[PDB]
Parts: structure tokens; C-alpha cells; sequence
């Protein structure tokens, strides 16, 4: 059950290259490659994200419109581990466009990739499915990287699609055209991918300003929290254990109703020498404050939850905390889905803390990103400012109307349920 | 969804080439006006000037004549 990673753009290749650099440590495999881990544990799934001189490369292809965020990668300190032919980049950049990378300058390299993605389709024993990273609100990823996913679910469509998408905010903003981009992606996405972990850039920044006391966080600073949210979620893939979670189980247990995937990532220390207790733990991961999406679930009502707990700790006690918060909180728990909250733990603690947890909810909140997305859209839309940059690739008003209406339902149909 | 995607791109294609053709065609059109106006007013004054020729000749007659 190997992963075909994916990372396309900019902020997709910087934060895929972190959660590379953050699995391999955990893995126990260094920049060459080469595997030096004191436990087994760390080997015995190791091909869920890599393959194998006994040296384990990376199944990720990068993508890019432009050579210089791959050259970074590159020259990163894993870049060596990244396999080279893997790397499939042009130079013709996408102009912050959805259509230039959905229509006018990807349909170009989106071949070339879907060849490399095929050849390590080919290899992978029993193909899980692919994973994808990506900002819905810029060019190559907002863009390309939809398109990718409905290339790759033509050729693979008995394959499970997982896609990281960072949504874009004002607080971390490139273009004023960045929410166009969003709602096109966001569509893509309700149709093409089975689950959308949605980490919002305007959350991160303020956990990183309020909470971790940042003035000025940067870029690195918002991906160090996703990279950590990235590791916590894909634990249970990467490492054995009692709950040998898999792309089609995770998708089978915490999606209701099919355009309702996407999840409100949560992660607890948000980083320390004092491990948390498992009561700490516990209250922060359900904390507003510590999930990477910025919605309240108090405004909403949990479908579904899953949670892991890494790091050496008391199970029992994990298993009361957890029945205690679903007890207090039982108003924020749909009834129609019984037991719609579990949770699991693993033995080896994320790198550099004692003990962690990492939340994963299919919460109505949600909707609250949505609407963000829908208002910015409509704002411009109304006046058709910037329009002439994607009419002039040969987009259509009504498509962008369509991609405005369809998001506008998905907000309607978390509502439904959450009422 | 494929063909919407080739319709897009091939409409943009036409739609750059369009413009290009229709600058060609205004830049030739604004050419060639401009230069038989021109041509029109050096020709007209030519021949005013060929009348006052003309009139020179005939005074020279009349003092002749006498
Ligand atoms: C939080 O921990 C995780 C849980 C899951 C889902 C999941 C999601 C849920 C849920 C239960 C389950 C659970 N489902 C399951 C499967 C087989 C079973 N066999 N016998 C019992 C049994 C139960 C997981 C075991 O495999 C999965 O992928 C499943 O309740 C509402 O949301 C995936 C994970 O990866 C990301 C994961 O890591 C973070
Ligand atoms: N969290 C995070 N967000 C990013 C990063 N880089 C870019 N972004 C966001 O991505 C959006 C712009 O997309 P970009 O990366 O430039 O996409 P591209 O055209 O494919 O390169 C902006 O909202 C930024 O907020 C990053 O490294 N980390
Ligand atoms: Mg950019
Ligand atoms: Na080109």
C-alpha cells in the first residue's frame, strides 16, 4: 500500500520538503538515503512513503511552472534523497493564474508528470493512492494542480486522492486575485479528491503571532506547523500499530456524504522539556487555538473525529480524557453518526517532544472558510476586477460564476447537517 | 472536462491572433490614408502654384499683344 506523493508549486514543494525531511528523522533515513534507526518499527512501513543499496528514496514527485522553487528543494538539506528524475519543472511560471495552470501553461508539462506518477504507479505493489500538496490560491497548484488530480483520476480512479490544500487569507496574502484562484480550486477539489485536509495560512499565522508569540512570523514559521500537522495525520500510515490506518478506511470512517471532505486539522504541544499530560494534551488538540483551520467548532457540530496520541503514555487515561470531552461536549456531536469519535496512539513521540496529539474533524464549522473564500470572491466579482487576467486565457465569466454557485452549495450542505 | 480544456486554450489562441490581425490591419489602413492625404495636399499646392505659372505667361501675352 504505497502513497505516490505529489507536491506542485511554490508553497506545495517548501511544505512537501518539510514533511519529507520530518518523516525521513522520524524514520530513522538521512539526506543519502541511508537508514540508521535503533528500531525496527521505524522500517516496518517504511514503504508506505518510500522506496528501496538499502537506501529508501522518497515517492514523491515534484512539480513546478518554474525551476527555482525545485532548485531550493534541491538544494535543501534532503534534496539529495528527493529522486532526481522525480524533479519536472518548466519555465514559463503560471502568473499567480489558475488558467495558466489549469488551461494555458500546464496542459504542457501536466503529460510529463503524469509519465513519472505512472512509472511509480507501475513499481508500487498495491497503489494506496496519491498524495497532494498545494496552495488553492496561486498558479501551478491552485491550478495545476487540480488538473493533475482529474488527469490522475482518469488513469487511476480506483485510487484513493488526499490533497493538503492551503488556503489562502488576507493576513498571508500574494495577489488580490489569490481568492479567484481559491474558489476554482475548491471545486476542483469537492469533486476530484476523497479527502481535503485544509490548513488555512490565516490560522497558522495567528497561532504563530498570538499563541507562539511571533510578531512577524514568516513562511517557515506557518510550515513548521503544517509539516507537524502533515507527520500527525499521516502517522498511523507511516507507523504499525493497532490502527494501521489506510487512505480508503480513512475516508470510509470520517466522510458522511461525499463533497463533504474536507477536515479541520488540529495539533497539540503547538510548539519545551514539559511533556504535556495527557489531560493537557487532550484539551489543547479540541482547542480552537490549536487547529491549523481557522473555524470554531463551537459554531458547528463534529460529524466525525479521529485523533492520535505518539509519544509514551498512560492509554487508559488518554481513552477517560477523551470520553470526557466527548461527554461535556456532547452538544458539538452530531447524533445521527454514532460514535462518530475515536482515537489511537503510537509508541514513538513526533520529533523533539516527549508526547503530542494531532486532531483530525469533519466538522460543519468548516463552512466558515468557505464563506470567507465566497465573500472575497463576490467582493471582486461583482465588478469583474482582474477578470481580464483569466479572460484572457480564454476562461468565461460563467465558468467563474459556476466554481462562486458550487461553493456557495457545499456552504449550504455542512449548514444542513449541522442543523 | 477535457475538451472545455482545449476550447480554452485554442480560444485564447484565437484570441491573441485576432488582435494581432486587427492591429495590422488598422496600422495598414491609417498608413496608406495618411499617405494619399499627404500626396493630395503636395499635388493640390503643385498645381495652384502651376496656375500662377499659367497667369505669368498670359500677363506676358497681354504686354506682347501690345
Ligand atoms: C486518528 O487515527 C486515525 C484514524 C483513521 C481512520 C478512522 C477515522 C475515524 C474513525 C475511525 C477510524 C478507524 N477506523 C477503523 C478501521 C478498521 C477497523 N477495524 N476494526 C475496527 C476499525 C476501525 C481508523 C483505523 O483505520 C483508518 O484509516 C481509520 O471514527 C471517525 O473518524 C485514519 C488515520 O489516518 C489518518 C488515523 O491517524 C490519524
Ligand atoms: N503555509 C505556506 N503558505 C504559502 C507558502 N508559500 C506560498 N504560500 C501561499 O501560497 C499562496 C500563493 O501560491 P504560490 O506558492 O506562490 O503558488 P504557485 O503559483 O504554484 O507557486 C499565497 O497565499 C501564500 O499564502 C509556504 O511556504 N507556506
Ligand atoms: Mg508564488
Ligand atoms: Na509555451
Amino acid at each position: 500500500r504505497e502513497i505516490v506523493h505529489i507536491q506542485a508549486g511554490q508553497c506545495g514543494n517548501q511544505i512537501g520538503a518539510k514533511f519529507w525531511e520530518v518523516i525521513s528523522d522520524e524514520h530513522g533515513i538521512d539526506p543519502t538515503g541511508s537508514y540508521h534507526g535503533d528500531s525496527d518499527l521505524q522500517l516496518e512501513r517504511i514503504n508506505v512513503y518510500y522506496n528501496e543499496g538499502n537506501k529508501y528514496v522518497p515517492r514523491a514527485i515534484l512539480v513546478d511552472l518554474e525551476p527555482g522553487t525545485m532548485d531550493s528543494v534541491r538544494s535543501g538539506p534532503f534534496g539529495q534523497i528527493f529522486r532526481p528524475d522525480n524533479f519536472v519543472f518548466g519555465q514559463s511560471g503560471a502568473g499567480n493564474n489558475w488558467a495558466k495552470g489549469h488551461y494555458t501553461e500546464g496542459a504542457e508539462l501536466v503529460d510529463s508528470v503524469l509519465d513519472v506518477v505512472r512509472k511509480e504507479s507501475e513499481s508500487c505493489d498495491c497503489l494506496q493512492g496519491f498524495q497532494l500538496t498545494h496552495s488553492l490560491g496561486g498558479g501551478t497548484g491552485s491550478g495545476m494542480g487540480t488538473l493533475l488530480i482529474s488527469k490522475i483520476r482518469e488513469e487511476y480512479p480506483d485510487r484513493i486522492m488526499n490533497t493538503f490544500s492551503v488556503m489562502p487569507s488576507p493576513k498571508v496574502s500574494d495577489t488580490v486575485v489569490e481568492p479567484y484562484n481559491a474558489t476554482l480550486s475548491v471545486h476542483q477539489l469537492v469533486e476530484n479528491t476523497d479527502e481535503t485536509y485544509c490548513i488555512d495560512n490565516e490560522a497558522l499565522y495567528d497561532i504563530c503571532f498570538r499563541t507562539l508569540k511571533l510578531t512577524t512570523p514568516t513562511y517557515g514559521d506557518l510550515n513548521h506547523l503544517v509539516s507537524a500537522t502533515m507527520s500527525g495525520v499521516t502517522t498511523c500510515l507511516r507507523f504499525p500499530g493497532q490502527l494501521n490506518a489506510d487512505l480508503r478506511k480513512l475516508a470510509v470512517n470520517m466522510v458522511p456524504f461525499p463533497r463533504l471532505h474536507f477536515f479541520m486539522p488540529g495539533f497539540a504541544p503547538l510548539t519545551q522539556y514539559r511533556g504535556l499530560t495527557v489531560p493537557e494534551l487532550t484539551q489543547q488538540m479540541f482547542d480552537s487555538k490549536n487547529m491549523m483551520a481557522a473555524c470554531d467548532p463551537r459554531h458547528g457540530r463534529y460529524l466525525t473525529v479521529a485523533a492520535i496520541f505518539r509519544g509514551r503514555m498512560s492509554m487508559k487515561e488518554v481513552d477517560e480524557q477523551m470520553l470526557n470531552v466527548q461527554n461535556k461536549n456532547s452538544s458539538y456531536f452530531v447524533e445521527w453518526i454514532p460514535n462518530n469519535v475515536k482515537t489511537a496512539v503510537c509508541d514513538i513521540p513526533p520529533r523533539g517532544l516527549k508526547m503530542s496529539a494531532t486532531f483530525i474533524g469533519n466538522s460543519t464549522a468548516i463552512q466558515e472558510l468557505f464563506k470567507r473564500i465566497s465573500e472575497q470572491f463576490t467582493a471582486m466579482f461583482r465588478r469583474k476586477a482582474f477578470l481580464h487576467w483569466y479572460t484572457g486565457e480564454g476562461m468565461d465569466e460563467m465558468e467563474f460564476t459556476e466554481a462562486e454557485s458550487n461553493m456557495n452549495d457545499l456552504v449550504s450542505e455542512y449548514q444542513q447537517y449541522q442543523d | 472536462k477535457r475538451e472545455h480544456e482545449r476550447e480554452v486554450i485554442q480560444k485564447a489562441i484565437e484570441e491573441n491572433n485576432n488582435f494581432i490581425k486587427m492591429a495590422k490591419e488598422k496600422l495598414a489602413q491609417k498608413m496608406e490614408s495618411n499617405k494619399e492625404n499627404r500626396e493630395a495636399h503636395l499635388a493640390a499646392m503643385l498645381e495652384r502654384l502651376q496656375e500662377k505659372d499659367k497667369h505669368a505667361e498670359e500677363v506676358r501675352k497681354n504686354k506682347e499683344l501690345k
